[PDB]
C-alpha cells in the first residue's frame, strides 16, 4: 500500500526501533560484461540518528 | 513549572503575583527592582522567588494529548 | 470511550479480540483514558 512517514516519537512510544529501510543494487556480472544482471535488495531497517538528513526531524 | 504559592523562607504569598510582574514588566517599562517593589516584595527572600521564576508550565502545555494539532 | 489516539487523539472504544488501532487513522498506539474516580491525598 501507500506508506506514511513514522517520527521518533512513535518509535519511543511503541519501546521499538527507529530505522530506515537499507537498499543495495546488486551486480551479478558474468563473463566481465557478456550479461549484467541487476536486482537491488533490501538489508533489514537500518537504525538513523535523529536530526540528521535521513531523519524526519 | 508554575509559580510557588508561598516564598519558600518566609512563607508569603507570592503566586499570586506572577501574572502582574510580567504585566509591570511588558506594559510599564519597569525594570525587575522596581516592579518587584511595587508588587510588595521587600526581603530578598521573597523578591527571589518571583524574579528568578522560570513558568515551565508553558512549554509543558504545549503537548496536550487530548486535543488534535 | 476509554482510549485516545496517541497521534489524532480522537476518542475510540476498543472491544475485546478487535484490532488495537485508531479507526479514523492508522495508529497503533493508544492511550488509556482517565476516567471519573475518588482518589484521596494530602496536601502536605
Ligand atoms: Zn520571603
Ligand atoms: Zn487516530
Amino acid at each position: 500500500a501507500v506508506e506514511r512517514k513514522v517520527y521518533p516519537s512513535e518509535s519511543r512510544q511503541r519501546l521499538t526501533s527507529y530505522r530506515g529501510k537499507l537498499l543495495l543494487k546488486l551486480k551479478w556480472s558474468v563473463n566481465n560484461g557478456e550479461e549484467n544482471l541487476f536486482e537491488v535488495r533490501d538489508c533489514g531497517g537500518l537504525p538513523v540518528m535523529l536530526q540528521s538528513n535521513r531523519c524526519h526531524l | 513549572m508554575i509559580v510557588p504559592v508561598r516564598c519558600f523562607s518566609c512563607g508569603k504569598v507570592v503566586g499570586d503575583k506572577w501574572e502582574s510582574y510580567l504585566n509591570l514588566l511588558q506594559e510599564d517599562e519597569l525594570d525587575e527592582g522596581t516592579a518587584l517593589s511595587r508588587l510588595g516584595l521587600k526581603r530578598y527572600c521573597c523578591r527571589r522567588m518571583i524574579l528568578t521564576h522560570v513558568d515551565l508550565i508553558e512549554k509543558f502545555l504545549r503537548y496536550n494529548p487530548l486535543e488534535k494539532r | 470511550l476509554k482510549y485516545i489516539c496517541a497521534e489524532c487523539s480522537s476518542k475510540l472504544s476498543l472491544s475485546r479480540t478487535d484490532a488495537v488501532r485508531c479507526k479514523d487513522c492508522g495508529h497503533r498506539i493508544l492511550l488509556k483514558a482517565r476516567t471519573k474516580r475518588l482518589v484521596q491525598f494530602e496536601a502536605r
